[PDB]
């Protein structure tokens, strides 16, 4: 089809680019494409395409994008009932939204980046390009910091991260999955980057992140999440088997309980691990 | 009565002696801020609402750096009188000029332009204006004097003093210096009166902000041969009252030499005097902004701060 072939152009030209963002850029434009004037035959229509896009790509972001695309959309419906303008003005409406969510990695790291002090030590898991961005504006803040990195085994990422770190002049070093622990008391804080936030809270991410979050716990150490607004799910799994198996998959994913996480740093601003459920209840996704 | 403060901006001693030829004792970068603006900022901080600069040496830079600073504004409360001249050459003959000119009319603060301190003078002000007034024209100085150990850093040989002073009711007896001398001598003078009250002080830093009334300066042009105002101190001491104030919970200090440079630089910076601190920035200035951190580690704009250099204590 295209659906498939423009998910994978938009994911081509820039690697740097998530999954979800790609995935509502397919949606709204394969939204021009629409030739039904029955809401439902669009509606249809579009939650198939993002099925398929979910079954070809494992991940919570693309699930979070579209369940947001199809709110958006039923917001825009309880507009008039029309869809004879609905389409072009939820047409613009959506290119809007992508503006907005595109500066959204700036803003995270612009707000984020000021909760790191000169001398101290920063404790990552594995590559994060929101992570990313926040030491960068750090180290561009006339500021001196030291990381750690953690290999993540599943696959070697972890190594992609300290290189894209000491291409940026500062002294990274890689640490093993199992020395989490070892190094815990040596750092002063930890970012980590998220990708799906939960309905209470807490973070879907790497399958190595909630024993960190736990020790972390064990040492009062600093645990922040970075993450994108783009990536709020309404998921409330009580232990690491609520999670979906679809997200797992040896799992590429595990859940992290709010208790654990210090604040959270979203283009919505600074955050506290309640106000996230606060949000996803006013949009009542 | 408003308040009223005689500044003197010249202090007629050169023990700075190669450093001031090319530049004033009074604008020496302290805490990379003058002398002079500690002073002004203690004046205005205490409650004085007028003070009269004198100023021989170097005066053209004296004036138009106050001309430039913040308390010869329009809105400041203190408002500050230059007078300039060239034939000043000790504190008497400033005294004198005043009482030529009649400029002050009630109890006065006499104070040099290196000064720094944080003392409120409200309480022995308020001391000194009812003694006044239960003696007319008795009681007519008043000296600040921090009371420290006889071991610190900021007591230097050169302006050390040793006080005989009653305990009952706070009045001079005898005052003297001790620099280069052993054994002190008190004369016997002193248990004349009263004789039950009276004590040897050692442990007291000579802020040499003084409370002086019209009065001392009239004094002053009676005795020719006043030079200074410890000399006033003595010759009316050998004959008119003159009591102290002992302050225990606030700082105040004279930069005489560099060796008493180096000891309120080093307060300073340890926030000894404060409120008034670099990272206050008391001058309103745009180029003293500074930044406060851990350890008394102070940072100014623009550092540029080199990978793995260490600031280890108390820098600015």
């Amino acid at each position: 089809k295209e659906l498939i072939e423009y998910f994978k152009s938009q994911m081509k030209e820039d690697p740097d680019m998530a999954s979800a963002v790609a995935a509502i850029r397919t949606l709204l434009e394969f939204l021009k494409r629409d030739k039904g004037e029955t809401i439902q035959g669009l509606r249809a229509n579009l939650t198939s395409a993002i099925e398929t896009l979910c079954g070809v790509d494992s991940s919570v972001a693309v699930s979070s994008g579209g369940e947001l695309f199809l709110r958006f959309i039923s917001l825009a419906s309880l507009e008039y009932s029309d869809y004879s303008k609905c389409k072009k003005i939820m047409i613009e409406r959506g290119e809007l939204f992508l503006r907005r969510i595109s500066l959204s990695r700036n803003k995270i790291a612009d707000l984020c980046h000021t909760f790191i002090k000169d001398g101290a030590t920063i404790l990552t898991h594995a590559y994060s390009r929101v992570v990313l961005r926040v030491l960068e504006a750090a180290v561009a803040a006339k500021k001196r910091f030291s990381v750690y990195v953690t290999e993540s085994q599943p696959d070697l990422s972890g190594k992609k991260m300290a290189k894209a770190l000491c291409h940026l002049n500062v002294p990274v070093t890689v640490v093993l999955d199992a020395a989490v622990g070892y190094i815990m008391e040596k750092a002063d804080l930890v970012i980590v980057g998220a990708e799906g936030v939960v309905e209470n809270g807490g973070i879907i991410n790497k399958i190595g992140t909630n024993q960190m979050a736990v020790c972390a716990k064990a040492q009062n150490k600093p645990f922040y999440v970075v993450a994108e607004s783009f990536k709020f799910v309404r998921l409330f799994p009580l232990n690491q088997q609520d999670v979906p198996d679809k997200f797992k998959y040896h799992p590429w994913v595990d859940y992290t309980a709010p208790s654990l996480i210090t604040l959270l740093f979203t283009d919505l601003g600074v955050l506290t691990p309640s106000a996230v459920s606060d949000e996803l209840i006013k949009l009542y996704l | 009565p408003p308040l009223q403060a005689v500044l003197v901006a010249d202090s007629f001693d050169r023990r700075f002696f190669p450093i001031s030829k090319d530049q004033p004792r009074v604008l020496l970068p302290l805490a990379n801020v003058a002398l002079i603006d500690y002073t002004l900022e203690f004046l205005t901080a205490t409650g004085v609402q007028e003070t009269f600069v004198f100023c021989c040496w170097k005066a053209a830079q004296i004036k138009e750096h106050l001309l430039k600073s913040k308390w010869c504004r329009p809105t400041s409360l203190n408002v500050v009188r230059i007078i300039t001249s060239e034939l000043y050459r000790s504190l008497g003959d400033v005294l004198r000029d005043v009482d030529a000119k009649a400029l002050v009319r009630s109890d006065f603060l006499l104070v040099y332009g290196d000064v720094i301190s944080n003392i409120n003078i409200t309480r022995a002000l308020e001391e000194h204006r009812l003694r006044r007034k239960l003696e007319k024209n008795v009681s007519v100085m008043t000296m600040i004097f921090k009371e420290s150990s006889p071991s610190h850093p900021t007591r230097c040989h050169e302006d050390n003093v040793v006080v005989a002073v009653d305990s009952t009711t706070n009045r001079v007896l005898h005052f003297q210096k001790t620099q280069g001398l052993r054994r002190f001598a008190f004369p016997l003078s002193l248990f004349q009166g009263s004789s039950d009250g009276v004590e040897v002080r050692y442990d007291l830093l000579d802020c040499h902000i003084s409370i002086c009334s019209p009065q001392v300066a009239q004094l002053f042009t009676d005795n020719f041969d006043y030079q200074t105002r410890d000399d006033f101190v003595r010759g009316l001491l050998v004959n008119n009252q003159i009591h102290m104030h002992v302050t225990a919970k606030e700082y105040g200090a004279r930069v005489s030499n560099l060796h008493m440079y180096s000891a309120v630089c080093a307060d300073v910076i340890r926030r000894w005097v404060y409120p008034l601190t670099p990272e206050a920035n008391f001058t309103d200035s745009t180029t003293q902004s500074c930044t406060h951190s851990r350890h008394n580690i102070y940072r100014g704009p623009e550092v540029s701060l080199g990978h793995g250099s260490i600031l280890e204590e108390n820098v600015l």
